[PDB]
RNA sequence: UGAAGACAUUGUCAGGUGGGGAGUUCCUUUAGUCCCUCGAAAUUUGAGGCUAGAGGAGAAAAGUUACCACAGGGAUAACUGGCUUGUGGCGGCCAAGCGUUCAUAGCGACGUCGCUUUUUGGAUGUCGGCUCUUCCUAUCAUACCGAAGCAGAAUUCGGUAAGCGUUGGAUUGUUCACCCACUAAUAGGGAACGUGGACCGUCGUGAGACAGGUUA
């Protein structure tokens, strides 16, 4: 039932369809190891943001950040890609916390609408908990397990 | 090629290696029938007579 | 069958079926059809110019120069302009930078559109999330006079004031109460603008989540607190002044219980207040009666604006005048 | 809910004196009478008609949150500060003026401290420590700062050379959002 | 010099316990979150999104009305 | 080199007085010059050590005279008050 | 006694505020009562009251942060050395065995399923460039065979094999990719990666500068 679930979900998709850089700026801003650059996976989500002096010297590259995660969710046996919301709590360091470091078994909030969970009083539900559980750095692709 | 170029250690490098070749393995494993449906078709393509429509 | 098309729009289209059965109700199939179509179709984005920094053809003209697609919002909105293309980021460009502009729709037109507010008067906004009507009224006002904006959340307050001060209005206070508890706190304004938190059925291009994310539970208690809202305003409101004074309302429900039934209820309350045409060029008249309830026949000034009749925000306004 | 005090409003003025040089105008009477007076809101000072501060005094000290347009506001030490919120009324009576391109200004509204080359036109007779207000070409407000030097010393300087120290400029407001 | 002398003095003992206590705070906040895990997993009931506050504040209120 | 606020240094009765000195760590008191008056008394100060050296005799009387000017009114008004309290 | 003139104006209360002045030393989070009040709603909800679970020297300035700049202190002298390669990760199913007492406290390979992943076919900063010797094979060609609808020819894969030889142009900061020209063929590497500034400061602290020096 799991193919099942996951061609429903692709097939709406599909039919939904069918119906500066920090880098530089930091740059620009040199020239207007004092540079920092942060190794770790993370993620932003609108595109252009000026960060606070407090955070600004902290850069984070291109390539790294993941803009979707697998989120296998643990009833009902599926896995299922879903885009990433915002980075909630990372226990290794507040300070990857704030930045948004994707490490291991750190819980972010995911947007479950593909999924179409209902909650009480016959209800649904967008955003839940996940716990990314891989180790992106090791491997690129970031995985994480759903909440409910 | 971005990750590695980002990559800080022996083991990063490892492991991204050993992930990136695993996807390409992954998808000729799901590749398996195409590749036997093309090499039939492809004997027979080369077992074909060949004549010629204009002649 | 009615049943049979309520299955098939609610099975392809994600629609909650109590909420499709009010669509369904609101507009014939063809017209439910075209909005289904509409409102899943994304709507285009508009940029409206600081009248107090610059104008209109000199915005333009510097947008074409950094390769920027314009195009006047019809003959209604001369401060406004369609967005088709941009090779420069909207966000970064020098223009929006300094504040020469600001991102909206023409939903956000309309309403302060609507007002007419003047020069040296003492105005309300109990709800300026964006800050664009805030905006708007200074530039019609020329920066005289007193703005009064009110707000529920820190969140949305600090981008109001971030947005107040980028546009340099210079004459708002930025507050954080109730807007039932502002006319007690303060009333006595010229001019007062309630932009009342709704269902958001209007806009699911920009919340998705009304889609399904709208309940009988919330269709009850959403226009009690908009009823609720236009006492406060109708309380803050001045029968008398030098310049004339008029209350705007302003939602982005397109839902009857939302629409024409809580200014039917306001107007019932207090005689003083009449409603006069607002002044709006394109609109749909307002319904008599809908659902077995007789509303006031002079409902018919009142405009409706849709997304398939016009490529705008499904939205709702009423202006009216205080007697005493 | 309280008015400044003596040592808070010397140092207030201190910096809008090292600022401005109209203060007069600034605290000055109106037609009607009302009068432009200093306000201070959890320890951020702000700038405000008499008026304004009588039918906003109505309203509990926790809740009301903004009055007026801010100045700035004081540190633990006691040092004062004026921010890009009070940009405008220091571009009203600014002293002194220095105006930068685009291509300089674009950095500048980033955070980047002036360059030689991103100025356009320059003031005189500019002390080597005395403030200014920045604008663009269109004359339109985008900062303030202390000069790192004298207009001479600029003149004479290399272009690559930093021109003022950048302290605030249009970051703040999109920083909140 | 009595605070600098003290400083000196101790040293190496500062950063082993600024270690100790960065992982117990980590397994702290590994035990919560598989507390959040078991209780959701036996029970839960949400609205339609996460909780406005950020968290600690949440998991202590979920806990709350365990 | 430390700071003589943070240095328990007592005041002491030079020639400039001490006058009333506040009890140390308790509730000191606050005085409001909110008035437009003092405001252009200490701006005047305040432009005159922005000022500073000037080379004219005239000029440096004047601006002393101005703000000597400035104290007078504000000591007007500061009796004009206190005679108003005194009626209150 | 005249004038402005129903504009101003004053007083009355119902409010709110108040760190300024005086004097002293409840609110926060949760659930219920769905009881009472005020509302809404064609009859059910919303907001208070009520109840009971957990919290708590004062205007001078403070507490606190895996944060910033600055100055300083502390710690490690530095890395790998049977390390490196060709086969991903997450979750489920299955799973011999072992286990706290037994495949269920539980650990647990190979496979399969779901996500990446599907219905019409450019990346690269300093470098290099040439030659020569030697060595390894993880072999481009020559030799040898095993397999393939391998009719022939031309081939592909596999392995034994280091004796043999292993050229250019475009393009570029420059290399490879790709592109094209010869040619049996233009294969990959190793040779200790084989031979030819930082303080003394001075002037600034919302940011820096110095033809200043000590000089290693």
């Amino acid at each position: 039932t799991a193919k099942a679930l996951s061609s429903q979900i692709k097939n709406k998709r599909a039919e939904k369809a069918a119906r500066i850089s920090e880098e530089e700026m930091f740059k620009v801003v040199k020239t207007g190891g004092w540079k920092r650059i942060v190794t770790k996976p993370t993620f932003v989500g609108p595109d252009f943001t000026r960060r606070p002096v407090k955070y600004e010297r902290f850069i984070r590259p291109m390539g790294l950040r993941y803009k979707k995660a697998n989120v296998t969710h643990p009833t009902l046996n599926v896995t299922v890609q879903l885009p990433i919301l915002s980075v909630k709590k990372n226990p290794s360091n507040p300070l990857y916390t704030q930045l948004g470091v994707l490490t291991k078994g750190t819980i972010i909030e995911v947007n479950v609408s593909d999924l179409g969970i209902v909650t009480a009083s016959g209800k649904i539900a967008w955003g839940r908990y996940a716990q990314i559980t891989n180790n992106p750095e090791n491997d690129g692709c970031v995985n994480a397990v759903l909440l409910v | 090629v971005r990750l590695l170029k980002y990559a800080q250690s022996l083991y990063q490098c490892k492991q991204l290696k050993r992930a990136a070749l695993g996807r390409m393995a992954t998808l000729i494993k799901r590749l398996k029938d195409p590749l036997i449906y093309l090499d039939q078709v492809r004997q027979h393509l080369a077992r074909l007579p060949d004549i010629n429509p204009t002649t | 069958y009615t049943n049979q098309l309520l299955k098939d729009i609610c099975a392809y289209y994600g629609y909650n079926e109590y909420l499709a059965e009010k669509l369904l109700n609101l507009f014939p199939p063809r017209e439910a059809f075209a909005f289904f179509e509409a409102n899943e179709t994304p709507r285009p984005v508009v940029i409206r110019t600081n009248t107090l920094r610059t104008h209109r053809r000199d915005l333009a003209q510097a947008l074409i120069n950094r390769g920027v697609t314009l195009e006047p919002v019809g003959k209604w909105s001369k401060v406004g302009l369609q967005v088709f293309d941009s090779k420069v980021p909207l966000g970064a460009t020098p223009e929006y930078l300094a504040g020469h502009y600001i991102l909206q729709a023409a939903s956000s037109f309309l309403p302060v559109m609507a007002l007419c507010p003047q020069e040296n008067e003492r105005c309300l906004d109990m709800a300026a999330a964006p800050g664009g009507k805030t905006t708007h009224m200074a530039a019609l006002m020329k920066n005289t006079g007193v703005i009064f904006a009110n707000d529920p959340s820190k969140s949305r307050a600090k981008g109001l004031i971030g947005n107040i001060h980028r546009l340099g209005v210079r004459n708002t206070i930025v507050c954080n109460y109730d807007a039932r508890e502002f006319p007690r706190v303060i009333g006595g304004f010229d001019r007062v603008l309630l932009d009342a938190p709704c269902s958001g059925t209007g806009v699911i291009c920009k919340d998705p989540s009304v889609k399904t994310n709208r309940d009988a539970k919330d269709f009850m208690q959403l226009p009690h607190t908009q009823k609720q809202l236009l006492l406060a305003a109708i309380d803050s409101c001045n029968h008398a002044s030098k310049t004339g004074g008029y209350i705007v309302y302003s939602t982005c429900s397109v839902c009857v219980e939302e629409n024409e039934e809580v200014v039917n209820y306001a107007l019932s309350r207090r005689p003083n207040v009449k409603l006069v045409e607002t002044g709006l060029p394109f609109g749909k008249e307002g319904f008599t009666s809908y659902m077995g309830k007789t509303f006031h026949p002079s409902l018919k000034l009142t405009r409706r604006f849709y997304p398939h009749l016009y490529n705008v925000d499904g939205f709702f306004v009423a202006k009216f005048k205080k007697i005493g | 809910m309280r008015p400044l005090t003596d040592q808070e409003m010397k140092i207030v003025l201190d910096k809008l004196a090292n600022y401005m040089t109209d203060l007069k105008s600034l605290i000055a009477p109106l037609e009607d009478g009302d009068r432009y007076v200093f306000r201070m809101q959890k320890d951020r000072v702000y700038y405000v008609k008499l008026s304004i501060a009588n039918i906003a005094t109505c309203v509990a000290r926790d809740k009301l949150l903004s009055l007026g347009t801010c100045l700035g506001k004081m540190t633990k030490s006691g040092k004062f500060r004026l921010h890009i919120t009070a940009l405008p009324i220091l571009a009203q009576n600014a002293r002194y003026k220095i105006w930068v391109k685009d291509n300089g200004a674009q950095p500048f509204l980033y955070g980047s401290n002036i360059v030689k080359a991103h100025v356009g036109r320059w003031t005189e007779d500019c002390p080597e420590h005395s403030g200014c207000v920045v604008y663009n070409m269109a004359d339109i407000p985008l900062g303030f700062g202390v000069t790192a030097r004298s207009t001479a010393e600029a003149r004479r300087l290399d272009p690559t050379g930093i021109v003022c120290f950048r302290q605030a400029d249009c970051g703040e407001y999109l920083r909140d959002e | 010099a009595r605070k600098q002398r003290d400083l000196k003095k101790f040293g190496k003992a500062v950063q082993v316990q600024k270690q100790l206590e960065r992982a117990k705070q980590k397994r702290e906040a590994l035990d919560k979150i598989n507390q959040l895990k078991r209780k959701r997993a036996e029970g839960g009931a949400l609205g339609a999104t996460e909780a406005d506050d950020p968290f600690d504040v949440a998991v202590d209120n979920e806990l709350s009305r365990d | 080199v430390y700071s003589e606020k943070e240095l328990g240094i007592p005041q002491l009765n030079t020639v400039t007085p001490v006058g009333v000195t506040k009890p140390k760590g308790k509730k000191k008191g606050k005085v409001f010059v909110d008035d437009r008056e003092s405001m252009n008394t200490i701006l005047a100060m305040v432009e005159a050590e922005k000022q500073g050296q000037i080379e004219s005799k005239i000029m440096r009387a004047r601006q002393l005279e101005e703000i000597r000017e400035a104290r007078r009114i504000e000591a007007e008004k500061k009796e004009a008050e206190r005679k108003a309290l005194l009626e209150n």
